């Protein structure tokens, strides 16, 4: 039947079917349990929420995240993400239906062990796949090569791929995205006598950062610029009603992508991770990498990404090669998209992991089969 | 400035280092 | 800047005397980076300091050269050979669109 | 007036006194800098910290490593690493004793340059010399001709000499040592979820190199080995005290000397590049290099490299001509060994650079007096 | 001129002069009002009450404590206590003294702004500075590295420093401390009858928690120990005449430091905080900062705090490492001894934020000269 494109994400699960524009079901993945005193007999009082309901109550829940920097660190939590975003939203049979997944690169081999195992056992499954998501921004963006900084809320990293060919020796992964700017966020907030110190508040530093915040094209004359005068100020309204005013701090948050140095990380920023990714290569096809930088996943999509990457891209390169940032807009859920290209192809028939082969290998055909 | 900056043979050689080794 | 190789030409000379170096004419542009290299007695000082002192000491008007070259620095990043190699391909690529004009059909 | 040998490789400062047996200071060629913020007043907090201070006090510093790929880039950085293998290591002044420096093949001429430079300008001697690595480790080896495969941490290159000539057309160099195996080992243990990504983890992982791996024999029949039964299973204690286990990647980590394939080099093994260095040569002296396969360099101390080294090479040249390997157990200071005893001879006393010569000649009287 | 350390904390004000071994004038941090018609013409009737003398008189006031979780809340309350403390306690001059002030971590900027903006223009000195709390107690201790536990009466912070070199990324902030131990205190006796809910009640509230009070080295067998024999309770005489009981109370009040879901608080308890803060730290230096637990501040002389410490750390780090609870005796005003350690220093001279610069610069240069 028709396919099943469900990216389990670090933040944000986007579930759909196969060869559509859009996904069907986007909902942060949080299993939310309560901590204080149920005093009220009967009133369909459920012991977890997860998903939307556990972000609509989250006053009285302990929210965790079941993945952790791409790793699945609690697999009952991830057992009920895949509950939820099966019977819940979608509202389907999976034992008929196959199910594409995505991962990032450089991961321990035994989550894909157990993703296969619960994939293969709980949620039984005629066929599924793991496959990589720089491959399928890259499927979502038309071209066949080119070098993907994929960022999704654990996981920044880099890969290029040449004619199809996914490059293994110079892929880089640096872990640092949006749940660490987000904690930083909560660090700088009390600058100014603002307290986040609870899960409840993350969600509301989140949404601060994704309504307010930008990456400056030059930091220190906005620093200057922010110093100089309040002409930077924006303000916000707390779901209490109290207003909150932020000034340098809608791009210091930011700044951490290209200054890993502030949050204590010895390593560079994404700029230096892509050049030190694209020199890894051979010589013969970083003119075809220079100018091919797709951008994907939602840490990307601050408006002044591009122009800071491209400048910094620019001032790391010899200045007679062209650089060009493929940025799209629907870049967010690109991840996806691509792999409603990839489920929708007449010859990735062939290459599905059936339950056969699991029967007669156990769970590690799939580091055989895919890549 | 005078202030600042004021400032066989081949077979001996072989077994010359054949007796350094040993 | 050419008051700049006037002294470092006169003070070298006076280092360079009684050497292979003495009496010399004229040196190189490229050398102008090594002047770094050239340290004192006590280590404390290089002959780029030497005269970066003596500059503020004695001649002040020299000071300005690097206001006067500004695009110096756009200048040394951009490739001659490239630049005639994208040339010669730009020819290459108008003569042969030319030619696709004149074979084009009706 | 005794002279020193000073090895200021990739790897490891090697120096002392000539004449001797074992080197009196063996150091690593690390400078340390500061990246927090100070906070205590007083007590003497130094800017760099070189040496093995550096080493002890490695949580907080940013390491650097003056000599990268055989090449001298840094040069203050070098300038600090003699001054202090001069004044606190050896303790003695510079400008009494003559000094012998080794240098890697094929270099770029500045830096031999820059080395009589700053050796007749800030460590002025009276005399010193310049030598070729490989030529002091055949002259370590007990006797004249030979081909000595010299592995530091940056450059693995093949040079032989035929009694006592250096044939400079069969000098083959490959870029794959000890670093990149140490980058290879951090690259592929993240594959157990046990991340290291500082600069004060590659000398954790450097360590973990050291004491664990080996080169095995067969790599197919040691994977089998591995992919059967857990016996080859090692543990390790970090300072923090974490045990990690590893299994089959005590002997993947040596196996890109043997397969470039791993970290995407399109050269070929040692072996094969050994075995293109000696058909480079003549027809006519070529039995006496198969016989005399002198190794040297810390990269070559791992303890499967002989067995491995002998089968490959056996299965490359005909069998009529004898394959031996000399593997001495001082091959660490075997650059140390030839330098001590080349320094002490009778006949290099008119060998000499001397101050008046580069007073007449310049810094350049390197390149014609020495091979 | 000998300097003043003043260390202005949440509950208790510490001040003296530079380089005594005690603390000159320690007293409480309270404004009185009177709440009472006055009908006495005469007789030196005040409007305000500071300190002791609220303190003695405190039957017929209101106590304001101008300074909650760190944050000065009431300014003119402040000025009045830096009054009492330069003119009635300590007797001096401020105009020919400078001042040394502490600061919590993570204070919000316009505290430390108006701190300045006060002590140069209403008690005008020649220098001032301001400094951090655990700083101070790692001066006390008289070592170099460790992390330090700094519990007064509104903040408790964990800060770790390596060789002077302290981590700004992992320092940790929760704010409770001892007001809220003696609110939950007041919360936990209306179970045995005793009611108190005026200002003057929690002073005496307080003096039964530093009299009586202990930490349980284990909870669930002191909490068996105490419902099945009354061998842990004990009583207590108030100014009335009433003499109350109390039993399992004594150990369940400071059990909100080590499980703060009590009283609401989604955060863990302080073990953990140390803990999470040692482990977000570099890896070479967790050992050192394992044998230097220093502990400080008037909340951390409970005397059972420092094996139940001990016991949790143990229990959660790995066990071939030493876990050392560094208590000194003197622990209560360790931080003005480190203030007496800093401002009679030689260095420090050089450190200090004149009149000039400030006129120079405004109110802002602290943030910039200061930590
Ligand atoms: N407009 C925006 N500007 C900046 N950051 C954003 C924006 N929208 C989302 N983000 C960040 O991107 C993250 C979502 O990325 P996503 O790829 O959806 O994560 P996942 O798919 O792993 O759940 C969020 O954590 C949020 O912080
Ligand atoms: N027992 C061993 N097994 C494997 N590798 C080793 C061993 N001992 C040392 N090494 C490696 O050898 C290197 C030292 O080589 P060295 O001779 O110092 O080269 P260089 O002098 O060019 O720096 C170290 O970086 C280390 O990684
Ligand atoms: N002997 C003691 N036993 C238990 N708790 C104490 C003792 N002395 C003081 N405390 C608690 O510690 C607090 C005083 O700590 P301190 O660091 O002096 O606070 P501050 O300096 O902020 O006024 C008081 O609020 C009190 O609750
Ligand atoms: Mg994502
Ligand atoms: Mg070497
Ligand atoms: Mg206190």
């Amino acid at each position: 039947t028709t396919a099943l494109v469900c990216d389990n994400g670090s933040g944000l699960v986007k579930a759909g079917f196969a060869g559509d524009d859009a996904p069907r079901a986007v909902f942060p993945s949080i299993v939310g349990r309560p901590r204080h005193q149920g005093v009220m007999v009967g009133m369909g009082q459920k012991d977890s929420y997860v998903g939307d309901e556990a972000q609509s109550k989250r006053g009285i829940l302990t929210l965790k995240y079941p993945i952790e920097h791409g790793i699945i660190t609690n697999w009952d939590d991830m057992e009920k993400i895949w509950h939820h975003t099966f019977y819940n939203e979608l509202r389907v049979a999976p034992e008929e239906h196959p199910t594409l997944l995505t991962e990032a690169p450089l991961n321990p081999k035994a989550n894909r062990e157990k993703m296969t195992q619960i994939m293969f056992e709980t949620f039984n499954v005629p066929a599924m796949y793991v496959a990589i998501q720089a491959v399928l921004s890259l499927y979502a963006s038309g071209r066949t090569t080119g070098i993907v900084l994929d960022s999704g809320d654990g996981v920044t990293h880099n890969v290029p791929i040449y004619e199809g060919y996914a490059l293994p020796h110079a892929i880089m992964r640096l872990d640092l995205a949006g749940r660490d700017l987000t904690d930083y966020l909560m660090k700088i907030l009390t600058e100014r006598g603002y307290s986040f110190v609870t899960t409840a508040e993350r969600e509301i530093v989140r949404d601060i950062k994704e309504k307010l915040c930008y990456v400056a094209l030059d930091f220190e004359n906005e620093m200057a610029t922010a110093a100089s005068s309040s002409s930077l100020e924006k303000s916000y309204e707390l779901p209490d009603g109290q207003v909150i005013t932020i000034g340098n701090e809608r791009f210091r948050c930011p700044e951490t992508l290209f200054q890993p140095s502030f949050i204590g990380m010895e390593s560079a920023g994404i700029h230096e991770t892509t050049y030190n990714s694209i020199m890894k290569c051979d010589i013969d096809i970083r003119k075809d990498l220079y100018a091919n930088n797709v951008m994907s996943g939602g840490t990307t999509m601050y408006p002044g990404i591009a122009d800071r990457m491209q400048k910094e891209i620019t001032a790391l390169a010899p200045s007679t090669m062209k650089i060009k940032i493929i940025a799209p807009p629907e870049r967010k859920y690109s991840v996806w998209i691509g792999g409603s290209i990839l489920a929708s192809l007449s010859t990735f028939q062939q290459m599905w992991i059936t339950k056969q082969e699991y029967d007669e290998a156990g769970p590690s055909i799939v580091h055989r089969k895919c890549f | 400035l005078t202030l600042a900056f004021s400032a066989d043979s081949k077979t001996a050689q072989n077994l010359s280092i054949f007796l350094g080794s040993f | 800047f050419s008051s700049l190789l006037e002294l470092t030409l006169l003070v070298g000379n006076y280092m360079n005397a009684g050497s292979r170096n003495a009496g010399a004419f004229g040196f190189n542009i490229s050398f102008l980076c090594k002047l770094r290299d050239t340290k004192s007695a006590d280590q404390k000082m290089t002959l780029l300091h030497f005269l970066a002192e003596l500059c503020e000491n004695d001649h002040p008007e020299v000071l300005k050269f690097p206001d006067e070259l500004a695009h110096v620095e756009k200048a040394s990043r951009v490739s001659a050979e490239n630049l005639q190699k994208s040339l010669d391909q730009m020819k290459k690529q108008i003569a042969d669109v030319e030619r696709d004009v004149q074979n084009f059909p009706a």
